């Protein structure tokens, strides 16, 4: 069977572009993912239906002074539900945008977790971000995730990249 | 330090979210100032003064 949702529906100065990922199942376990992308080309201004749901990079940012620890305390949108000392943390978030023009996003959504790794190699999430604004230019959680803190890559790139077929046999 | 820096956040959180276009115009805008050379011949008090 086949359960597909639609992610990105975004005015693009070039259309409309619509992105669909599709999570194929096999008796009801999920087997595959697709992700299509399609594109009304053309002129669109229907800032109103325009939305934009994405996951975020997982950051991991460390901690080592004593301001850090206050510093997000400090922010509103972080909220720890579990007091418990923590030296570096990774921050698996998600985001809702909604967008009023080119470029202001008539309201963002973005929950996420944050997560502890112990000694044991055992998870335990520390507690939750819970932004939630609207007319804003950016999206706070993620920007200073970027600037105070590293993600959990995946992609590690090689500094020179292989050929690894040469000639025309392709 | 925690005081100089939570405030550095929440400064640069706001910068965000608000944009940082109207963020200038918070910051007024002062007025550099100018010599005045003039040559003020000495001052004439009044007759009656």
């Amino acid at each position: 069977s086949t359960k597909a949702e639609i992610k990105a529906v975004l005015n693009q100065p070039s259309g409309k572009l619509v992105e669909v990922v599709g999570t194929i199942y096999r008796e009801g376990k999920p087997v595959m993912e697709v992700t299509s992308q399609f594109l009304y080309r053309g002129e669109y201004n229907d800032y109103c239906n325009t939305f934009q749901k994405v996951t975020e990079t997982p950051v991991q940012v460390a901690f080592k002074s004593a301001k850090d620890l206050a510093v997000l305390r400090s922010k509103e949108w972080f909220h720890l539900e579990k007091d418990v000392q923590f030296d570096v943390l990774t921050f698996r978030c998600e985001s809702t945008y909604k967008f009023k023009s080119a470029n202001v996003y008539s309201s963002i959504k973005t929950t996420g977790q944050v997560l502890l790794e112990l000694p044991t190699k055992e998870v335990i999430q520390v507690g939750s971000v819970d932004y939630e604004a609207g007319t804003s230019y950016g999206n706070p959680v993620t920007d200073y995730l970027s600037r105070n803190g590293k993600t959990i890559e995946e992609s590690v790139i090689f500094e020179n990249a292989i050929p690894l077929s040469s000639g025309e046999e392709l | 330090d925690i005081r100089r820096a939570v405030s550095i956040e929440s400064a640069i959180e706001q910068k965000v979210v608000n944009g940082d276009n109207v963020d200038a115009n918070y910051s007024k805008v002062m007025v550099e100032p100018r010599a005045n050379m003039k040559f003020d011949f000495p001052t004439l008090k009044s007759y009656d003064e």
